[PDB]
RNA sequence: UUGACAUUAUUGUCAGGUGGGGAGUAAAGUUACCACAGGGAUAACUGGCUUGUGGCAGUCAAGCGUUCAUAGCGACAUUGCUCGGCUCUUCCUAUCAUACCGAAGCAGAAUUCGGUAA
């Protein structure tokens, strides 16, 4: 069966599925940078997400990466007080991009 | 004018005003045209050609006939061989998986190339993280006697237990201890290796945490750590080799410079083999070292390395 | 996993021809708008083989191949070749010559036969003793003439069309290994204007 | 760390005598390193003799892995054969199997093996015993137990199963 | 090109340009679908619609591009003609 | 199994490490990591569907909040980066052309947008 839902896979995609046999995932599902929002500064840092860290509604979904409203994730601050972790606020599936909230 | 110079390394690179200061004190402008602008090459590709599993001359036909531009460094060892241009995967080929070579650095080589492992002989160890370096333990060794290996954390055994059984080495104790009380352990009576518990950590192109967040606090407790971690060294035996990836002085020539004086058992033979020039004797306002000569050193732009110190000891009653 | 069909029908003409790309460290690479000749004259030719790409559309560079991106027909691009084919002289010289076709068909195998020639005056001037020239051609009225001119410019002329191409398509790759390079070229007879001098009636 | 009982080192020896014949001598008898092997945590590690009588001064905590790792004892009371085995499984092989260069990557992803590579097998294969695969150089690849005997796997068709994976080298990935 | 520039397509001010290219994919496409359908009929649909909006700003963009003289690959005269009646910088920003 | 000491390789002591191997006071928890066989529970009904302007966070902010802006919701804007194809009949307009108009630096020609229009 094949996942219809946005997703981030890390860069050691080559041989990563162990325990995902036949779990499909499109590359044009996979979205790699986050429209994340800074909640102090009213300013939108548009960065890369690093890992997927909690999805709610599946603990499957956690290990799939898969980027549903209220998933926590992992944000690069390469660019660059600034708090590492983002919660997402849109569903990536109905529109374009990924929209995250710093925490 | 210094302060120029300053505010074009913390506000051009981006860096600690803490590190650029004692970066920059008795170092030429000239220095400051080599260390500073040498952290955007980052790491040039050599590799670990297993002596185990095959010789080098037959590992250049294999990659060359899948496209793969080699070329050995000066004068060292045929083993390293830098990687120009390949389009096959640099890390799921084959023969990586069958461990015939390991994807290694050029600074990874050389405190086991100044270390000289013998036959039916055992090498203990303390910190080797990937376990890239015991590898050319037991391959010089050709799986004789025993090797220990060892790191203080549970979560990079993985890479060791990867690494070993990978390239086969077959005679690996390795096993998570606590570093300093490890002559508490065993104390076996042949040589060690140590190698980079640092704060200092020279290269700011592998990890840019360093160009931002070091501070005095970590200069104060590592070379601590690391200080006691030759008193270990020194109570295990028998030929010592104690190395750092750091070109501070508060971690290689004043860490080295303290064990010397501590045991009169303390001997600094010529540390290694082909080139690598000479060590200092004055450390702003430091002590006198005419035996301190022989400690190489290594620069990221004079050679196409990345940056480190090696210490090698010698042991007699 | 290659760029197009296109693909499959050089390395099916090496190991019909001895391999000769096998050999070969150079390459003058034409008309190739996808990169169907250079990939596959990377994985026969060795390592650090430089290759050079010559194709009117402008497009992306690929690892480990020089491809220049503009017109055939002119002196200037004829002096990116001699900026910097001067001191090497290629060892075999490709041709995937082919127009927009759509047009007659009389004309889309004209324009191809007049390309031809074209491309035959950029591999006669650089070229280097005893190497070969493959070619896309279409069979037509004035394909006849084109194996002529080959014949006495050429050592060994033989045309192919191997497996692996449309079978409903009229293409010929005729391959045209060793070179005489001489030192006295005759002017007249490399111009497309006598090559193409239509036979007196009967 | 612990030394293995008399059922416990029979359980493994014809594992091994699946893959190997009854050339396991060669594995045990050498006189000058003479190999023997100890398990920790349930699971066993292949070494030199004395880089294990040395090293009996580490904590069973403080342990982590031990020269060769061949398998684990499942909690069922069977024995697992790791990937980590070959290198000294493939220099005693008894039954080989060699692939194609282009169907290579399919069996290095987790794939079986295919009908699909024709040529120079090992002969006198049983339907059910253990294959070594191998890829110029003689490359180990990793383990497998047949499909077919080498008679029936001659007279088939090319997308039918010669081989079943079994641990392929590709684990080294992880 | 030569001399003079008169013919150029004109520039939508940005607010009617959105009336114009959304419209006329309003109007040019289909745009009747059940939820009742194939999935593959309501995809295709929907593709077909934001492809065409795609053609639509980029055939708009296109002439306003190809339209206007290239500033300074004209003529010295025109080059320096236009720097003067218009700021030369924001012309090209 | 390592060090220290003595015998001055061999042997002793002490000290350091492991030690359900023996003496004394086995197997079990877990599982949405879950892979295969079995038992349940339904899936897939225009409840006028469908079309052109995204989403997330903030800035305003008509009012309503049980009084009411400091229990909270809040439209248009705005600011953040980014299965295909051959042939015919009839119908629809959401019209490409033909007909007539309106706006447009629309000198003329040519054109762009828009309206009526099948």
């Amino acid at each position: 069966r094949m996942i219809t839902k946005h997703t981030f896979v890390g860069e050691g995609f080559t041989r990563r599925p162990v325990k995902m046999e036949r779990i499909i995932r499109p590359s044009a599902l996979r979205q790699k940078k986050a429209n994340v929002t800074h909640p102090e500064l009213g300013v939108t840092v548009f960065l890369p997400i690093l890992a997927v860290k909690k999805n709610p509604q599946s603990p499957m979904y956690t290990q799939l990466g898969v980027l549903t409203k209220g998933t926590i994730i992992e944000v690069n601050v390469s660019e660059l007080v600034w708090g590492k972790y983002a919660q997402v606020t849109n569903e990536p599936d109905r529109d374009g991009c990924v929209n995250a909230v710093l925490l | 004018y210094v302060d120029r110079l300053l505010k074009d390394i913390c506000e051009y690179f981006g860096y600690t005003p803490f590190l650029a200061e004692k970066l920059f004190n008795l170092f030429s402008p000239a220095e400051a045209m080599e260390f500073f602008e040498a952290n955007e090459i980052a790491r040039p590709i050599t590799i670990r050609t297993n002596t185990l599993k095959t010789r080098r001359r037959d590992l250049a036909q294999t990659l060359v006939n899948r496209g793969v531009n080699l070329q050995p460094i000066g004068s060292w060892t045929k083993v390293g061989l830098q990687i120009f241009d390949s389009q096959v995967p640099i890390g799921a080929t084959p023969e990586y998986l069958a461990g015939h070579y390991i994807l290694q650095a050029a600074s990874s080589f050389l405190p086991v190339i100044a270390l000289d492992p013998h036959e039916n002989e055992r090498i203990l160890d303390m910190a080797a993280a990937p376990g890239g370096k015991t590898t050319y333990i037991s391959a010089m060794m050709k799986n004789t006697g025993c090797v220990f290996a060892n790191d203080a954390n549970k979560s990079r055994t993985k890479s060791l237990i990867a690494n070993i059984h990978r390239l086969g080495c077959t005679n690996t104790i390795v096993c998570n201890y606590d570093a300093r009380e490890f002559p508490k352990v065993i104390g076996g009576f042949d040589r060690i290796l140590l190698d980079a518990p640092c704060s200092g950590t020279g290269v700011i192109g592998k990890d840019q945490s360093v160009k931002v967040s070091r501070t005095e606090k970590d200069f104060i407790q590592i070379p601590h750590l690391q200080k006691q971690l030759l008193l270990s060294a020194i109570d295990s035996v028998g030929v010592i080799v104690y190395s750092t990836c750091s070109v501070a002085v508060e971690e290689d020539e004043a860490v080295i410079d303290y064990a010397l004086r501590k045991r009169p058992n303390v001997k600094l033979v010529d540390t290694g083999l082909a080139i690598g020039k000479e060590a200092f004797t004055s450390y702003r306002g430091k002590k006198f070292h005419p035996s301190v000569k022989l400690a190489r050193r290594y620069y990221p732009h004079t050679y196409n390395v990345d940056g480190f110190f090696v210490a090698k000891f010698q042991k007699i009653g | 996993g290659y760029r197009a069909r296109s693909s499959f029908k050089i390395i099916q003409i090496n190991e019909k021809y001895g391999h000769f790309l096998e050999k070969s460290k150079v390459v003058i690479d034409l008309c190739a708008a996808p990169g169907s000749w250079c990939q596959v004259a990377s994985k026969l030719c060795p390592v650090n083989s430089l290759i050079i790409g010559v194709d009117i559309v402008p497009m992306k560079p690929m690892p480990n191949v020089i491809t220049f991106q503009s017109d055939i027909t002119t002196e200037d691009c004829r002096s990116k070749l001699r900026g910097y084919m001067k001191t090497w002289k290629a060892d075999t010289v490709l041709h995937d010559g082919a127009p927009n076709v759509g047009l007659g068909w009389v004309q889309d195998a004209f324009t191809q036969s007049q390309l031809t020639l074209q491309a035959l005056k950029l591999a006669v001037e650089n070229l280097v003793v005893n190497g070969t020239f493959v070619t896309k051609i279409f069979r037509s009225k004035d394909y006849n003439k084109l194996i002529w001119v080959f014949q006495q410019l050429f050592e060994k002329v033989e045309a192919t069309k191997p497996p692996a191409s449309r079978n409903v398509s009229a293409e010929i790759f005729v391959v045209c290994k060793g070179f005489k390079a001489p030192k006295r070229l005759d002017p007249r007879l490399l111009d497309p204007k006598e090559v193409f001098e239509e036979l007196p009636d009967g | 760390m612990r030394q293995l009982t008399e059922e416990e080192t029979k359980v493994v020896f014809e594992k091994l005598a699946g893959y190997i014949g009854r050339n396991i001598s060669f594995l045990v008898d050498n006189k000058e390193l003479p190999h023997v092997f100890r398990l920790q945590k349930d699971r066993v590690y292949y070494v030199p003799d004395h880089v294990a009588k040395l090293a009996t001064s580490v904590a069973r905590p403080n342990l982590m892995s031990l020269g060769i790792c061949l398998g684990k004892f499942t909690k069922t009371g069977k024995f697992r054969l790791h990937i980590t085995s070959l290198t000294v499984l493939a220099k005693h092989a008894k039954y080989k199997i060699w692939i194609k260069p282009n169907g290579e990557m399919p069996f290095l992803y987790g794939n079986h093996v295919l009908k699909a590579h024709v040529g120079k097998m090992s002969d006198d294969i049983p339907e059910h015993a253990g294959v070594i695969v191998f890829a110029m150089n003689d490359v180990p690849l990793g383990f497998g137990v047949s499909a077919k005997s080498t008679s029936e796997s001659r007279n088939m068709q090319p997308t039918g199963i010669v081989a079943f994976r079994q641990a392929d080298i590709g684990e080294y990935l992880r | 090109m030569q001399l003079s520039w008169k013919d150029i397509p004109t520039v939508a001010p940005a607010n009617d340009l959105l009336d114009i290219v959304l419209n006329r994919t309003q109007r040019k496409t289909p745009t009747v679908i059940r939820p009742g359908f194939k999935i593959t009929r309501i995809r295709a649909f929907y593709m077909r619609k934001v492809k065409y909006t795609g053609e639509g700003f980029v055939e708009k963009f296109e002439d306003i591009l190809k339209g206007f003289p290239n500033i300074n690959d004209v003529h010295p005269f025109h080059r320096d003609l236009m720097d003067t009646l218009y700021e030369k910088n924001h012309y090209k920003i």
